């Protein structure tokens, strides 16, 4: 009938807190050995068997928007790239002005590519060189003869990525480290930000691929039956919509020219590589989507947006307000980074939810750069090398991103905008189910308990 | 610019290479011409003949980017002899409105014939328009390569003497003729004028006398 | 099933407007396309430009200065004419029925498809020169049998003088004698003027009782000569 | 039901009062829990007493509880207004549903007298129209229990169309009830005034209406 | 701490099937039973089951095991560690003994020996077997009368009559007048019908300040009466 | 009810049970609370950093376990009484109607002062006396 304390070592108490997770990354071990900057394998090798606790009677509140594991991936990504540019060559020297020609090509009815010529002071200090080479147009700005210059030269540093390094992303792990642990959620339409009915809990979380992308996601994490429309406030337009999809529709882009890389010596032991004469026909780089695949994942987005919203409702318009970068789905494949033309993606017109003899496969062109300056990460740029043969690819879209036209005080019913407001947000679409707490393992309590008496 | 020549066996099959060769996807038009008579098309598209084109000749589609736009001839004949022109259409380069360098095909070793010389002495009322020619045809002798030499008495004449270049007819052989201006007085004087034509190796000689 | 046939002056002088016609008997000129392709001697064939079906035309840039091409929709003829002509301009002149494909390879909707033509119908060709020089007629000698090889195979002709007007047609008996025909090519003489021959082989059984005539029409000097040979 | 109470129990004010529960041994309490409700009639009831002894949370320690091996008591200890109702124990296990008893009501002694309130009311004119006339006589405010009411017609008994409800409690822990008379509008008319009696033990009111005004 | 709201009360015919809800509120609606448990007045309270809203498990007592159906929702996060839920009880063939009033209940622990012992109780629904059809009331005005001539106050109301579901509710001004409110219980006629009487004490000087009206709604029959008590008295007592 | 080594609840198995039952086994979470033990770049610092901190934080439950009497025990009783000032509700209560979370979420304000009283009222005031007794 007396109570007295009694403490407990290994109590289930969590708490929220942020920690400095780490990474995991299983072995890839080749004689081929090709590092990634993505993910290097520095990290820790995930555990050959995942390991899964289900947490019954839990309800714990998520925030994917105020969740700290997306603040630390988007600056693990930033510091991950600049320990590859460090030891690469930089591109100093070959601010020379160039002399350039359009491409070689009959005006059916203009050209992107184009050619120029320009001086390479050699591995020799004194003696000169010139050469030519093939630089797209938007990577090059003209001063006046025609003569151009890199359109970074008067901003910042340029430092050209090695060619060992690839930029593919392979699946990565955040674990969080011992005496902490993340919690999961598992419902099956998890709005944004609430409580998750059936929780879990997992060291290391499901493999994440760190894809750079614009607009629509790709290579995600699918939701089951139904897609699901998160947003942080629906109301406000300023606030960026994700979108999910449950069926995986799949992406088509293709660079058809055959280039070939020409290695010049603008330094000693500094070779800088470039696209060499084109080979074959002249063409340019498209993506295809199949539009019976997306026709339907279109007529089931405007339902979630017709729950968010009234039952006369309306559809959307695209791509204002920003720079050329922006406007297009910007992202990467086999190396080189497209900038796609998104107008013929979200055409459409719903009422109560295009052609119907339209084409088959909806195609797009896409602009390619070499000179990039992504996440908005101003200062030394990074040039990527260009690839030889013919590049091919195929992606899974799993994920958009839409933006409210915002109507200044009064709604002509509605329409959405794609824009990519941050890059973080493509963290968000894979980190909305996880969350950090650290374990409280101290515990006092009540019982009729009393240690013997001093004796 | 000019024409490109080939020599092929009898018989034996052939392939005609075509100039400014294409730098991507190409549809190349084989046209088959004969001097002075109209040109006939074997090839519209690399691999497509119109009707009446004998099997023989075919063309090298581009199935893959890399292949040699040919024309393989077989069973090389008579016939077959010919100025072949190769017409390019390539995607990077623009109108191309020019028809590929010439090619002069030839078949060697086929059967030398004998010339047919036909000597004929000035007419009549040739003489009393106050002229005289003489007349020395040359028919039906296939190596187009004949010298003719003219002979008044045992003396050649070396003057007034007009010849045709050799000209290939309907049987595939070759034709030329030998003109030789005289005045009506100088054809009256000499006994007999002689016409030499040597072909090859042999010579053959026709003599006509004024009456 | 499409037969075409040229007509022109053959004789222009320097600088002046030469003018040709190609008429064609197969189907319309509204259905598919023309085109002139000149052969000059010591030089090889040349596409001079083409006339589409709706009538729009296209100039090789070498000749685009002074080529028209015109098609006449009553008449199923296409005309040609060129300004300022020279002894270059000299040729074989030869018009064509082209009609049009399509190469694609890519995608249709942006390009990738370049148009090619190619004529699979000619017409004979006519010769046109082009001097300053006069028109000269020929004059025709007969060429007697020599009374010549055993068997009886004898052979006589017509002997046509110079004349400088190349383009020359021979016949005999009107068209009625076929075998044993052979036109010998004319010879440019250092006078400026072209001569001819065309010899006849003939049985000597037949060689007295023949009445062979030779018909020699000539059409620059709009003069038709017919010549009795007899020995 | 097979698990029985005492039918009542009396105790006085600031004293203490027992209460039975027992029945045969299938309900037996040596092997099964015992717990009290205190249910007032008409409103929903409350745990006092679980698992025999302990008692509910926020239960005052005034109530306390045994369990011997034929039967259980509960004791109210303190005796307030308040703990004057109806009281019922029940025999359960853990997997086996509650079994109620018989029913104990407990009354409070050494109580203090509330004079009761009588009020008649005649019927309304608009009643009238319709034929039917009806008394309502109510009665609130009486700690002491069990009223008899009696209705006269001209100072004559009446017992054709009476109906009296049973007494019941007030939220200030007092009584209340309330007695109707149906009657026709010839027997309201015919008389010089009709009157309600209220009779209790310790004494008597009277209430009378008159039809003349 | 959480509240307990049971649907209204039902009139059904004998043979008939009546299905009651409970909703919950204020507390994890997985961690605790929900007992049934219904008081007539011929048996005296009577437990009929619990289930399990977690497992989905059933007890039912052996006299409810064949007509009783008892089913849960899901439950609706609110917090961490409360939420909303809401259970069902389905009867078939009603009898008239079956008219009584119906509770649902709250378990009373997580574990132990004691795990579904009814704790936190409904409001109770009222449930009527008859084969009788619904009638609606007639209300008419209580004259005021004189309740101490020397306090000055007195007692006015309204009257309820022959209605024949036993739900009966009566207020004030709206709901703004609830001092000095007192309802007494219905009587039971011989022919079926209940009436009851509401009065409400209020001073006799408040005749031109304040407005008093009663709002009489009897539910079963939809039916809905405002009347105005005149405040002129016929009592001589009150008329001082 | 009771698992005779097969129940693989795991770590953190019953955080949404009651506070008796997850108490059963709490060698789950002990063993599970310094997992870690089982090149410049960002993952050098980022993991040696988080292996520092898991060691640092172990160390700090068995330091003030060792000031109490208890760095051998996973449950250890003490002696000074339990004030009713923390929580008010009943034995039954506490371990038969609360999870751990709830339940330290009521005493946390009071928690700082328990481990102080902890400490001085005890093992240090029994090593003091066990000084005293055992000296005769
Ligand atoms: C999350 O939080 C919830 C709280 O809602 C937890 O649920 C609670 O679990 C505890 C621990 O298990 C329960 O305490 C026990 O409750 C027992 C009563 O229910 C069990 O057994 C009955 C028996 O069923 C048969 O008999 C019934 C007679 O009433 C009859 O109705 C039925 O049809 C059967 O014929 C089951 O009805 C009941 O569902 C449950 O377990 C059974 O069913 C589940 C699911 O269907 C199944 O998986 C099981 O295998 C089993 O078949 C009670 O008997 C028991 O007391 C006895 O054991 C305890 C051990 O602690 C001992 O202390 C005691 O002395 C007895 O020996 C104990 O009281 C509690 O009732 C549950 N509460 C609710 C509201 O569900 C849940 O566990 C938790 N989850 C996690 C992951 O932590
Ligand atoms: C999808 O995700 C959204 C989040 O983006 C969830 O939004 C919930 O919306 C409700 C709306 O009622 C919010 O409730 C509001 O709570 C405010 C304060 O929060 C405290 O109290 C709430 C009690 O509900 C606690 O949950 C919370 O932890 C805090 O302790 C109140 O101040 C608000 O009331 C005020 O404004 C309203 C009008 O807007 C007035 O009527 C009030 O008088 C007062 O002025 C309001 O009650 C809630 O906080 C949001 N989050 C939740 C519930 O987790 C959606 O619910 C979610 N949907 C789904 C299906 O998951
Ligand atoms: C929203 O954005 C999308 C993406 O572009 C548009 O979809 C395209 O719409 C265009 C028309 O705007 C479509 O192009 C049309 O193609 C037709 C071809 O189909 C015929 O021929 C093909 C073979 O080539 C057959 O297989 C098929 O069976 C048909 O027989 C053309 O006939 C159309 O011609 C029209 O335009 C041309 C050129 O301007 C004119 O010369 C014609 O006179 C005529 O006006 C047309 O070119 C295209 O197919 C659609 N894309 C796909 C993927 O199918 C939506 O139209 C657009 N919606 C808007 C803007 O409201
Ligand atoms: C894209 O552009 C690239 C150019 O960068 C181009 O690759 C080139 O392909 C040609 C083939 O047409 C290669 O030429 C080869 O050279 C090698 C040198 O060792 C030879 O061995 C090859 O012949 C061999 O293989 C034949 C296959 O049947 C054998 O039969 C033969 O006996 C030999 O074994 C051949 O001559 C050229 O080297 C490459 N250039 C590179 C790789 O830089 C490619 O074809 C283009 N593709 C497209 C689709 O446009
Ligand atoms: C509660 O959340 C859990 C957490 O994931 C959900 O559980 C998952 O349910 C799926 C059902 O298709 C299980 O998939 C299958 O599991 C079996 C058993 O391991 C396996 O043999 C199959 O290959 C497949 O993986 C999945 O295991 C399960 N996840 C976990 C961690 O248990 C569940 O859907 C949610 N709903 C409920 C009602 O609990
Ligand atoms: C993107 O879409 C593609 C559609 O092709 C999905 O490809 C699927 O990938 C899985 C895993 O590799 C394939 O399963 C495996 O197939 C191989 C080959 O037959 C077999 O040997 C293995 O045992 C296994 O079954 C699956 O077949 C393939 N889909 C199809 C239609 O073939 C891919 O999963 C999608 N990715 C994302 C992220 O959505
Ligand atoms: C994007 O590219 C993918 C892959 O390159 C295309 O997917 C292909 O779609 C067709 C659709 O029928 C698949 O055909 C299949 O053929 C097999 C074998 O006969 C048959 O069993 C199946 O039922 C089906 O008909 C094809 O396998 C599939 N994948 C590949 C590698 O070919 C897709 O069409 C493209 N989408 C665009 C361009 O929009
Ligand atoms: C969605 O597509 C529509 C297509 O019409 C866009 O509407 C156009 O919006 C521009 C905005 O600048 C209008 O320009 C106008 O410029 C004048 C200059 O004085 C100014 O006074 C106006 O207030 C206006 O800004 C333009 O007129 C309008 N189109 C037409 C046909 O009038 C719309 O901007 C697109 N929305 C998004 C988010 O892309
Ligand atoms: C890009 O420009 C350079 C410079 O004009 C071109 O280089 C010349 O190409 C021609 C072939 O047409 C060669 O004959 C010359 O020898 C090249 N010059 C030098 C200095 O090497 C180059 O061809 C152009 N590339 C393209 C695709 O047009
Ligand atoms: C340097 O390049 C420019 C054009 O880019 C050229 O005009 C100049 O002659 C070059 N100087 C050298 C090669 O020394
Ligand atoms: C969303 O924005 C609206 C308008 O600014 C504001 O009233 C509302 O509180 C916001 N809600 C959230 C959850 O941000
Ligand atoms: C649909 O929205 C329109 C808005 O104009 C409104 O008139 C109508 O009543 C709405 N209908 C429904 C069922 O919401
Ligand atoms: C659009 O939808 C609204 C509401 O459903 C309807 O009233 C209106 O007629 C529709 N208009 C068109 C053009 O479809
Ligand atoms: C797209 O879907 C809508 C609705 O199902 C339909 O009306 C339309 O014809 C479809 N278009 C195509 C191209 O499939
Ligand atoms: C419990 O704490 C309160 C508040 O500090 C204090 O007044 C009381 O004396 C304490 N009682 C015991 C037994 O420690
Ligand atoms: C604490 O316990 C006392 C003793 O029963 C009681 O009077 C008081 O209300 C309780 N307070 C709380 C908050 O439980
Ligand atoms: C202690 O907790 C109580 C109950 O939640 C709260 O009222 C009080 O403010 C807290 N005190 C402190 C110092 O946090």
């Amino acid at each position: 009938a007396k109570k007295w304390v009694t403490v407990y070592y290994g109590v289930p108490v969590w708490k929220e807190a942020t920690t400095t997770l780490f990474c995991a990354s299983d072995a890839k071990a080749y004689d081929t050995e090709v590092h990634n900057v993505w993910a290097t394998h520095a990290c820790v090798p995930t555990d050959p068997n995942p390991q899964e606790i289900v947490l019954g009677n839990v309800t714990e509140n998520f925030n994917m928007w105020k969740n700290n594991m997306v603040e630390q991936m988007h600056e693990d990504i930033i510091s991950l790239w600049d320990q590859s540019l460090k030891p690469c060559v930089k591109l100093t020297p070959l601010c020379v002005t160039l002399n350039c020609n359009n491409v070689n090509t009959n005006n059916t009815n203009t050209g992107e590519m184009k050619n120029c010529s320009f001086n390479v002071t050699t591995s020799i200090r004194d003696k000169i060189k010139k050469e030519y080479a093939l630089f797209y147009k938007l990577d090059v700005v003209p001063l006046e003869i025609t003569n151009y210059r890199l359109i970074n030269c008067n901003t910042s540093v340029i430092t050209q990525a090695c060619p060992k390094v690839s930029f593919e992303p392979i699946p990565i792990h955040y674990c969080a480290p011992a005496g902490f642990a993340i919690l999961k959620c598992n419902s099956k339409t998890f709005n944004g930000s609430g409580p998750c009915t059936n929780v879990s809990t997992v060291q290391c979380t499901h493999g994440i691929r760190p894809v750079v992308s614009t607009q629509l996601l790709l290579n995600g994490s699918l939701a089951e039956e139904e897609i699901v429309i998160r947003s942080e406030n629906i109301t406000d337009n300023a606030k960026t919509i994700i979108v999910q999809l449950n069926e995986a529709v799949e992406i088509n882009c293709t660079r058809p020219n055959n280039n070939t890389r020409k290695s010049i010596h603008i330094g000693p032991g500094r070779a800088f590589y470039a696209t060499g004469d084109i080979i074959g026909n002249i063409r340019q780089a498209h993506c295809n989507i199949s539009k019976a695949r997306w026709n339907e994942t279109l007529g089931q987005i405007v339902a979630k947006l017709e729950e968010q919203f009234p039952n006369k409702t309306i559809i959307f318009n695209h791509s204002s307000g920003g720079d050329p970068e922006i406007v297009t789905h910007s992202f990467n494949c086999g190396g080189e980074f497209f900038y796609c033309n998104t107008t013929p993606l979200f055409n459409s017109t719903w009422n109560n939810t295009y052609p119907t003899g339209g084409e088959q496969n909806i195609t797009l062109q896409c602009r390619i750069k070499q000179i990039i300056n992504m996440w908005q990460g101003v200062g030394k740029a990074m040039y990527a090398p260009p690839i030889r043969g013919q590049i091919r690819c195929s992606s899974n879209i799993t994920g958009l991103l839409l933006t409210r036209d915002g109507g200044r005080d009064q709604n002509g019913t509605e329409t959405f905008r794609p824009g990519g407001g941050n890059m973080r947000d493509n963290w968000r679409s894979e980190l909305y189910k996880y969350k950090v707490v650290k374990i409280e393992p101290l515990g006092i309590a009540p019982t009729a308990c009393k240690r013997r008496v001093v004796q | 610019s000019y024409v490109s020549p080939l020599s092929v066996a009898l018989g034996e099959t052939a392939r005609i290479s075509c100039g400014r060769q294409a730098l991507g996807s190409r549809a190349v038009q084989w046209y088959q011409h004969k001097p002075g008579q109209a040109p006939i098309l074997l090839i519209y598209n690399n691999q497509d003949r119109p009707s009446g084109i004998p099997e023989r000749f075919s063309g090298t589609p581009d199935i893959n980017f890399g292949t040699t736009a040919t024309l393989t001839i077989s069973g090389v004949e008579v016939g077959d002899e010919a100025d072949y022109y190769c017409h390019m259409w390539d995607s990077r380069s623009g109108f191309s409105w020019s028809f590929g360098g010439a090619t002069r095909l030839t078949v060697l070793s086929q059967p030398k014939a004998a010339p047919s010389v036909t000597l004929f002495p000035p007419s009549s009322e040739e003489l009393q328009a106050n002229k005289a020619t003489l007349v020395c045809l040359i028919s039906d002798f296939y190596p187009g390569a004949v010298t003719v030499a003219w002979k008044a008495d045992s003396s050649p004449v070396k003057a007034g003497v007009e010849t045709t270049t050799p000209s290939k007819q309907s049987n595939n052989k070759y034709a030329a003729s030998s003109y030789l201006s005289l005045t009506p007085e100088q054809w009256k004087s000499h006994k007999s004028y002689s016409c030499q034509v040597t072909h090859e190796g042999s010579t053959v000689e026709k003599t006509v006398a004024p009456t | 099933q499409v037969q075409l046939q040229e007509s022109g002056p053959g004789l222009v002088r320097p600088s002046e407007t030469l003018s040709v016609t190609c008429i064609v008997s197969g189907g319309s000129i509204s259905n598919y396309y023309w085109t002139w392709i000149r052969q000059s001697p010591g030089k090889g064939l040349e596409w001079i430009g083409y006339i589409s079906d709706r009538e729009t035309t296209t100039y090789n840039p070498s000749l685009n200065s002074r080529a028209v091409i015109s098609r006449d929709t009553s008449k199923n003829q296409l005309s040609l004419q060129l300004r300022s002509v020279t002894t270059a301009d000299t040729a074989i002149y030869f018009c064509a029925t082209a009609r049009r494909g399509q190469r694609i390879y890519g995608v249709v909707s942006f390009g990738e498809f370049f148009y090619y033509y190619y004529m699979d119908v000619w017409g004979k060709g006519t010769a046109v020169t082009v001097s300053s020089a006069s028109t000269k007629g020929p004059s025709v000698f007969p060429l007697a049998p020599s009374s010549s090889t055993s068997g009886g195979t004898a052979a006589l002709g017509c002997l046509v003088k110079d004349y400088f007007p190349e383009p020359v047609t021979v016949s005999w008996n009107s068209g009625a004698l076929t075998s044993g025909v052979h036109t010998f090519p004319a010879v440019l003489q250092s006078s400026g003027l072209y001569s001819l021959s065309s010899v006849v082989t003939v049985p000597s059984s037949s060689l007295g009782t023949q009445t062979y005539i030779c018909n020699v029409n000539h059409k620059p000097s709009n003069t038709k000569v017919d010549k009795k040979v007899e020995p | 039901s097979v698990l029985t109470q005492s039918a009542s129990v009396s105790g006085s004010l600031g004293q203490s009062v027992t209460i039975s529960c027992t029945g045969p041994n299938s309900v037996c309490c040596s092997h099964k829990s015992i717990s009290w409700y205190q249910w007032p009639p008409g409103r929903a009831p409350t745990l006092i007493i679980y698992e025999d002894n302990e008692r509910a949370p926020g239960i005052s320690p005034r109530f306390s509880g045994y369990k011997s091996y034929w039967s259980a008591y509960l004791t109210i200890s303190d005796l307030r207004p308040e703990d004057e109702t109806t009281y019922y124990c029940c025999s359960y296990t853990h997997n086996s549903g509650c079994v109620f008893g018989t029913g104990t009501k407990v009354s409070v002694l050494g109580q203090s007298k509330a004079n009761p309130s009588v009020t008649l009311f005649p019927p309304s004119s608009e009643e009238l129209q319709a034929n039917k006339a009806t008394l309502v006589c109510l009665i609130s405010d009486f700690y002491p229990g069990a009223v008899t009411v009696a209705w006269k017609a001209d100072s004559s008994p009446v017992k054709a169309g009476v109906e009296t409800t049973t007494p019941s409690k007030q939220s200030n822990n007092k009584y209340a009830a309330s007695s109707y008379l149906s009657l026709t509008p010839e027997q309201w008319k015919s008389h010089r005034s009709y009157s309600c009696q209220v009779t209790h033990e310790g004494s008597t009111v009277e209430k009378t209406v008159a039809p003349t005004e | 701490e959480g509240q307990l709201v049971q649907s209204g009360a039902e009139l059904k015919k004998p043979g008939a099937s009546v299905k009651i809800s409970c909703k919950t509120s204020g507390y994890r609606f997985n961690f605790y039973h929900i007992n049934w448990i219904r008081q007539t007045a011929g048996r005296g309270p009577e437990w009929m089951g619990w289930i399990s809203p977690y497992s989905g498990d059933k007890n039912l007592a052996p006299a409810f095991q064949d007509r009783v159906i008892m089913t849960t929702d899901t439950e609706v996060p609110v917090t961490s560690f409360t939420s909303t839920g809401a259970a069902y009880m389905e009867i078939r063939n009603l009898k008239f003994d079956d008219t009584g009033t119906y509770f649902c209940a709250k378990g009373l622990l997580r574990d132990g020996s004691s795990t579904w012992l009814p704790y936190l109780w409904g409001q109770g629904t009222l449930l009527t077997v008859s084969s009788a059809s619904t009638k609606g009331p007639s209300v008419f005005p209580l004259a005021p009368s004189s309740k101490s001539t020397s306090g000055g106050t007195a007692a006015l109301g309204c009257l309820v009559k022959d209605y024949f579901p036993e739900p009966v509710t009566v207020s004030w001004n709206s709901g703004a007048l609830t001092s000095g409110v007192h309802t007494f219980p219905a009587v039971l006629q011989s022919s079926g019908l209940y009436s009851l009487s509401s009065v409400v004490t209020v001073p006799s000087s408040s005749l031109g300040t304040q407005t008093y009206i009663c709002n009489v709604n009897h539910k079963p029959s939809n039916t809905k009466v405002d009347k105005r008590v005149e405040p002129k008295s016929c009592d001589k007592g009150l008329e001082v | 009810a009771v698992g005779l080594g097969a129940f693989i609840l795991g770590f953190l198995g019953a955080a949404g049970s009651t506070m008796g039952a997850a108490s059963m086994a709490l060698t789950v979470q002990a063993r599970l609370l310094l997992s870690g033990i089982v090149q410049l770049t960002v993952w050098g610092i980022k993991q040696l950093q988080a292996r520092v901190l898991a060691v640092e934080r172990y160390l700090r439950d068995q330091q003030l376990l060792g000031i109490w009497g208890c760095s051998g025990k996973i449950i250890c009783c003490t002696n000074v009484p339990w004030n009713d000032s923390w929580s008010n509700k009943t034995i039954n209560e506490i371990w038969d109607n609360m999870t751990w979370m709830q339940w330290e979420k009521e005493i946390d304000n009071y928690t700082q002062h328990i481990y102080t009283l902890l400490e001085v009222s005890q093992i240090q005031q029994e090593k003091n006396e066990q000084e005293l007794l055992e000296l005769d």
